[PDB]
């Protein structure tokens, strides 16, 4: 029923396609750097620190996620 | 008067050769550590 609907309503993008220009993503350079926005009028500091990860496809996102799970997450309303 | 004459001069050459290797290398260690500060860019963004 979904494929039926997809042909019923989306078919209308045929005719001709991609005949003049096609865009594929270029890799993006990671830079080990720092940005410090110093504001002594806000009551709490926010800090986000990161290394370069591998990307969607990489099999070793699983092991990363596991390591992340171990460290986890905390918030003042946790009862533990 | 100065028996050690030869030895000091022998050591002095070694000192000069050591410093010639060491002085540029420690400077290079300093610069790379200091580079985080030497290329830092400031911007002031006051409100309103
Ligand atoms: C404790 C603190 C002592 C640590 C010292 C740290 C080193 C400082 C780095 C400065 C670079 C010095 C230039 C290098 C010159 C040196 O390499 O030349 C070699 C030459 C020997 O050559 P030869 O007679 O052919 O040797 C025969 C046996 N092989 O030795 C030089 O004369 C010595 C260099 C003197 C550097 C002065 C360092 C200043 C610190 C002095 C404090 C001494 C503390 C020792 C006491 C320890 C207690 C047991």
């Amino acid at each position: 029923q979904l494929l039926d609907l997809a042909q019923k309503h989306f078919s209308g993008l045929s005719g001709t396609y991609d005949e003049d220009a096609v865009p594929t993503l270029s890799p993006c350079r990671f830079t080990g750097s720092q940005i410090c926005h110093r504001e002594d009028g806000l009551p709490l500091a926010h800090v986000a620190i990161a290394v370069e990860g591998p990307g969607w496809a990489h099999p070793d996102n699983v092991a990363l996620q596991v390591a992340n799970a171990i460290i986890g997450h905390y918030d003042c309303t946790y009862g533990g | 008067a100065e028996p050690e004459h030869d030895h000091r001069k022998r050591m002095g050459l070694k000192m000069l050769l050591m410093m010639g290797l060491l002085l540029p290398l420690v400077y290079a260690m300093k610069r790379h550590k200091w580079s985080v500060l030497k290329s830092r860019k400031l911007a002031y963004r006051p409100p309103k």
